[PDB]
């Protein structure tokens, strides 16, 4: 019966997403403008009510200003609204940027808090103290004169929940948030490194205290030495642009960065210095104590005959990810669903444990220390 | 056959709508050209733009 | 089914909340001066090719169209409608009315610092002789132009700086910008890396236009690998236009009337990716690196990074400098902030010795350092 | 937490049937008064150690007999000893009439304990040369305790003035402070004193103000309310005189307070038959409509809220939409609404109330991101009050942000109030709905310090 409630909630949220002047003075604004408005570029403003502009085709004109709002808000470097009759300077353009700003801006917290992963709470406690504490409880930093950390690197074996940690911190926040898969810079475009970078961090500064979240750029740490005999492409120049944007000049502000990698030694050690990126966090193949918690989460709301013990599977083999546990908990459920059965016995878990674990295959010892 | 004067007319231009703004208008970037805040027809909603 | 109850009537009252607004939905400096300005004109700025003799008969280009043969209007100053001056040309009378400034490009004005960020000379401790040499480079010819004259020697107008990441290049940059007195200009290297053909060359032109307006100005490069020092080219034929921009920079930079009263500081983490068309002295005259301070500088950077944080008045910095074998001011400051975080892990009023001990652990001994645990004695 | 948990009725019924039995007399010790409060204040001094640079710094925030006057209040609500109480002289002599009420009551506010010390501190300011010192002094006697009841008679005896003499201001502080003092099964003797109070009807608002509010504090938790001749009398004597509409606002306050205690009351229909008229008494209708409907799964009045929320009279909008933080206080995830997305600026005031004081998550302070930035001085005044009630740098970060907002005088006062804030029990439900007519004189703000909802 709850599905009706969830569907009505989603459709009413869409209804709210659809729920998004002057009788004659606004019509005079409609004649203060020519209706095909345009986008230009101020070069100078000789302030005697006519300005010089620049166009996307490059024709630059003494064009008169028609102020309704304060006309001294717009600057050289800020665009204008020019007509097609005399390209008349119309007025208020709130400062717009690329289309690629709303693209990297997640508008939801679609998943849940630290109650989602199972057990790492020493370093989950670290990212806690380095994001959740400086944001929500910023007492002692002012009260002991000590500045909070800025950069956090996630690494280790993959499928530990780096994505899960990412979305978990994407839950518990009131600061604005941005989602950047930072490897997107494969163009054949010279320049165009700094365009995304400068506009991203300008937007980040203009909105709020925020997190600027780069995700999986472990390939792009291109060895910091050359490309071999002839290489130079743009990629070094773009990462150096991001480096200078981070820890050059022009004080950082209330901007946070969390980063995640699978392999870590192939990175660029001109970034991994503290100050530029502060924290580094290991996510290893955990233990046989929080595997119980990962099975506990993955057997929270599934039909399990409690006769079986997952601790038998934990006692079987000891090195696998929590994603492997999720794969087992779904796959044994499918093996139960072979023949319309209620709950899951032991042997579905056995066949599913064997089934998922077809990963490591090498070879031939060791094995033969011995 | 008399209807075919409508075929005899210049049709339209394509346009990149980056994002709409308040007060019943949108933005349009023409295919090689710059961006242009333009007006809408009576048949289209910004909820659908 | 109590959760069904909970979520269902929650969303139902939320639907009511939507229905609330759904049912509750039902010139003097701006308007009377408009039509007065409507008979103005959209007349175009230009750029003048030449001047004929005895008459204007001016030939002109705007940007892209053609090369325009024009008149001047009658109310001009016909003297200074010369070459290199952008002027305004009509759409009916085709004649020059009003001159304009040149293509100033006020994104090249945007790389000037325009401020003075505070990092004092008393904060950059550890390198009291490298910064002494850079002080000789910067402060002394801009204040005492005697001993160059009285001995007959030349100023080091270019100084490259190289070394490990974390070292203090940024600090020395903003340190001399703290006590500057001159026109200081930051240079993002990728302010030269624009899209279209032959424009970063013109960016170097904009640089030298700003340079030769004034006196004793300060161009500061940083990250010139973004500009580049690699003439990486064989039979692949890819990225080469930035090298054209950089050779333009060398041309207008040094050789055949160089800068003058201009002192340029550069920086790179990668000296082995440079071009020996800038390694030559006369261009770059001090290849000053920095190195890791032994103990006195590391205790000094402790003093600077702990004078303004709550610590115990009993702790030393000799032993803490010991347990930094190889480290920088960034790593030292990370130790300070990390021990502060440990003080937040307790509830202290100040920091203690063991706070910085475990912070040294976290920074250096809990660095990554691969692979990883060095548990052996063999030494002690 | 027995005395915190209990309402006005059952500690007086408890102290009368336990006045009969008591079985050890220690429940007559504990469960009336004075033993919720005897362990706390010494242990408040002991385990806490509060410094002096907010007395001096937050007590240094300049001067101007308002901000300074407010600062006295801020210093006064400091409670490490009753130091700001005994800080010399010439600070209250700079003070003026209704602020002299606030400062004469402020020695009440520093010390809501020390029964024996209350008489010997207020006694200098008792029966003094000034009307406001003596009337705010008996007000302070009503503040400090609720079980003494021997401070009644020096004030109680004087009260009658028959139009507008001194003891009517002692009636304001002493009818109000005695409303602070006792909650019987139905105390009737103090209400027989209240019959020449409403029959007196001074042009001073807070006579009938603390009449309705004080008899309501006596009458909150009544047995499904009552439509008795007390509040029936103030309905008929209310509709007697249509003058000074603050009367037509604060009398339905105490009306709806007597309506509190309801489970099933038809008193909205009864006062609907007796009362309703031109929107003064239809605003009384919406006040009884607010107070009779504390909150349940009863969404039909929430869609009634949806429709009559769009009413053209924009003060029944104010209280009728203001009922929300009473109604849905437990299922508070729905409590974020689009009241800021509306435009009837008092509605943004209503949501600004509706956050309030609990622990105040990041979404609430996120709403104070926009509500912090507004330009009207009653709404920019309205934001720091609930903003620093909801948090009782971090805390002081929006405060210095308000210093960035202004640096009017109202705004300065609002900032002072926010600083004071920085540093279904009915007792915390009444006084802020008493605060809801703030856009007014400092004479109204002479009672602003009677929202006594914190230990
Ligand atoms: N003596 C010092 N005192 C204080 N901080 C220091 C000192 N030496 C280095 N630092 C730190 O190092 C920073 C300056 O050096 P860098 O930022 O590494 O310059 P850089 O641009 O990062 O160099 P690279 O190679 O381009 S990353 C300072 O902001 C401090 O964090």
């Amino acid at each position: 019966l709850e599905r009706i409630k969830d569907y009505l909630l989603m459709e009413e949220e869409f209804i709210r997403n659809q729920e998004q002047k002057q009788e004659e003075e606004r019509s005079k604004v409609d004649d203060l403008r020519g209706t095909p408005m345009s986008v230009g570029t101020l070069e100078e403003i000789i302030d005697d009510n006519h300005a010089i502009v620049s166009t996307s085709v490059g024709s630059e004109h003494y064009v008169s200003i028609l102020s309704f709002v304060d006309k001294d808000l717009l600057e050289p470097g800020c665009s204008v609204l020019l007509n097609h009759k005399v390209h008349a300077v119309i007025g208020v353009l709130m400062d717009d940027t690329d289309p690629l700003v709303t693209v990297m801006k997640v508008e939801k917290a679609p998943q849940e808090t630290y109650a989602d992963i199972g057990g790492l709470d020493n370093q989950i406690q670290e990212i806690k103290e380095s994001v959740e504490l400086p944001l929500t409880h910023p007492e002692y930093y002012e009260e002991m004169g000590i500045k909070p950390p800025k950069g956090v690197i996630l690494y280790g074996p993959p499928g530990t929940g780096k994505t899960l940690l990412a979305k978990a911190v994407a839950n518990q926040t009131s600061a604005t948030f941005l989602r950047v898969v930072g490897s997107e810079l494969i163009q054949k475009y010279l320049g165009d490194g700094p365009k995304l970078v400068r506009e991203l961090f300008r937007v980040a500064e203009e909105h709020a205290p925020s997190i600027v979240f780069i995700d999986e750029i472990d390939a792009i740490g291109t060895k910091r030495y050359d490309s071999n005999s002839g290489g130079e492409r743009e990629i070094q120049r773009t990462m150096l642009e991001l480096l200078n944007q981070l820890d050059g000049f022009d004080s950082r502000g209330d901007v946070k960065v969390i980063m995640a990698t699978n392999r870590i030694e192939t990175l660029d050690p001109a970034l991994i210095r503290p100050g530029r990126i502060d924290r580094k966090i290991e996510f290893p193949l955990p233990d046989e104590k929080t595997k119980k918690r990962i099975f506990q989460i993955h057997t929270s709301r599934m039909t399990l005959a409690d006769d079986v013990t997952l601790d038998d599977l934990i006692m079987a083999k000891d090195d696998l990810s929590g994603a492997d546990i999720k794969a087992i908990c779904t796959e044994a459920g499918l093996m139960a669903l072979r023949e319309r059965r209620m709950k899951v016995t032991n042997e579905d878990f056995k066949k599913s444990k064997e089934n998922v674990l077809y990963k490591k295959q090498e070879g031939t010892p060791e094995g033969l220390y011995l | 056959r008399e209807e075919l004067q409508l075929l005899q007319e210049q049709g339209s231009y394509v346009g990149e709508v980056v994002r709409a703004m308040d007060k019943k208008k949108v933005l349009v970037k023409v295919h090689p050209e710059g961006k242009f805040v333009v007006d809408v027809d009576k048949n289209i909603d910004i909820n659908d733009v | 089914q109590v959760e069904d109850d909970i979520q269902q009537l929650l969303k139902k009252i939320n639907e009511l909340t939507g229905i609330k607004e759904s049912d509750t939905g039902l010139l003097a400096a701006d308007k009377q001066t408009l039509q007065s300005e409507q008979p103005l004109q959209v007349a175009r700025c230009t750029k003048i090719i030449n001047a004929d003799s005895e008459d204007p008969k001016y030939i002109i280009n705007v940007k892209q169209f053609a090369k325009f043969v024009v008149d001047l209007s009658d109310q001009v100053a016909p003297t200074d409608i010369e070459e290199g001056m952008r002027v305004g040309v009509d759409r009916n009378k085709y004649q020059i009315h009003i001159p304009l400034p040149p293509k100033i490009d006020p994104t090249v004005t945007m790389m000037q610092v325009e401020e003075k960020p505070d990092v004092t000379y008393s904060d950059v401790g550890g390198c009291k002789e490298q910064i002494e040499k850079l002080r000789e480079v910067v402060e002394t010819p801009l204040l005492h132009p005697e001993r160059f004259v009285n001995l007959g020697i030349e100023p080091p107008k270019g100084v490259l700086l190289f070394g490990p990441p974390g070292t203090g290049k940024t600090l020395c940059a903003r340190a001399v910008a703290n006590r500057t007195d001159a026109c200081f200009i930051r240079v993002i290297g990728s302010e030269l890396v624009q899209k279209y053909v032959g424009e970063g060359a013109r960016m170097v032109r904009e640089l030298f236009e700003m340079a030769r307006t004034k006196k004793a100005c300060l161009i500061f490069f940083d990250e010139i690998d973004a500009i580049g020092g690699a003439r990486f080219d064989d039979g692949a034929g890819g990225d080469n236009e930035v090298q054209r921009t950089m050779l333009e920079l060398i041309n207008q930079l040094d050789g055949f009337d160089p800068r003058g009263n201009i002192k340029v500081l550069m920086a790179t983490n990668r000296p082995d990716t440079l071009d020996p068309a800038l390694m030559r002295p006369g261009r770059l005259d001090r290849k000053i690196e920095f190195s890791l301070p032994d103990l006195e500088g590391r205790t000094h950077i402790f003093k600077i990074h702990a004078r303004s944080m709550s610590v115990e008045r009993d702790i030393r910095f000799e032993l803490l400098a010991r347990l930094c074998p190889n480290s920088t001011g960034a790593e030292i400051r990370s130790v300070c902030t990390e021990a502060g975080m440990f003080a937040i892990r307790a509830r202290r009023k100040i920091a203690t010795e063991k706070d910085f001990l475990e912070a040294v652990n976290k920074v250096i001994k809990s660095y990554a350092k691969f692979s990883a645990t060095p548990r052996y004695m063999t030494y002690n | 937490f027995l005395e915190l948990s209990e309402d006005v009725e059952e500690y007086e019924d408890l102290t009368e049937i336990m006045s009969n039995v008591q079985l050890n007399s220690n429940f007559l010790a504990l469960a009336r008064e004075l033993d919720i409060m005897e362990p706390k204040v010494p242990d408040d001094i002991y385990k806490t150690h509060l410094e002096n640079n907010r007395f001096g710094g937050s007590g240094s925030q300049v001067d101007s007999a308002r901000m300074n006057l407010a600062s006295s209040f801020v210093n006064g609500f400091v409670n490490q000893d009753k130091l700001l109480t005994d800080d010399g002289n010439k600070w209250l002599y700079k003070n003026k009439d209704h602020g002299m009420l606030s400062a004469a009551a402020s020695l009440g506010m520093i010390l809501l304990w020390d029964v024996d010390g209350g008489l010997t501190q207020i006694d200098k300011y008792l029966y003094s040369s000034e009307d406001y010192i003596k009337s705010g002094a008996l007000l302070a006697c009503g503040i400090v305790n609720s079980g003494v009841r021997n401070e009644c008679d020096p004030a109680l005896a004087l009260l009658s003035d028959y139009v507008l003499h001194n003891s009517n201001t002692m009636r304001l502080g002493s009818i109000f402070g005695l409303g602070l003092a006792y909650a019987g099964s139905n105390r009737e003797d103090v209400l027989t004193l209240l019959l020449p109070v409403m029959g007196d009807s001074k042009s001073s608002m807070e006579v009938a103000g603390v009449t309705a509010l004080a008899c309501g504090m006596i009458a909150v938790g009544s047995c499904n309310g009552d439509v008795t001749s007390t509040i029936l009398q103030t309905i008929m004597e209310k509709s007697e005189t249509e003058l000074k509409d603050t009367y037509a606002r604060w009398l339905p306050l105490g009306l709806g307070l007597n309506h509190l205690g309801k489970g099933e009351a038809i008193e909205a229909i009864l006062a609907a038959l007796e009362v309703v008229s031109e929107p003064f008494r239809s605003f009384a209708n919406t006040l009884v409509d607010v107070c009779a409907y504390a909150g349940s799964g009863n969404v039909l009045k929430v869609q009634q809220l949806l429709h009559i929320c769009s009413e053209h009279f924009d003060s029944k909008e104010k209280e009728e939409d203001k009922d929300k933080k009473e109604k849905k206080d437990k299922d508070k995830k729905e409590a974020p609404a689009d009241m800021g997305a509306h435009q009837g600026v008092a509605v943004l005031g209503i949501a600004l109330i509706a956050m309030g004081e609990e622990i105040g998550a990041e979404m609430a302070l996120r709403t104070f991101g926009h509500l912090l930035r507004y330009g009207e001085p009653t709404l920019r005044r309205a934001v720091p009050l609930a903003l620093a009630l909801i948090s009782v740098s971090h805390d002081a970060d929006p405060e210095v942000s308000y210093n960035s907002i202004f640096a009017a005088r109202l705004a300065a006062m609002l900032r002072q109030l926010a600083q004071y804030h920085a540093k279904k029990g009915t007792l915390t439900l009444c006084p802020y709905h008493s605060d809801r007519q703030l856009m007014s004189q400092v004479a109204v703000a002479g009672l602003l310090t009677v929202l006594v909802s914190f230990l």
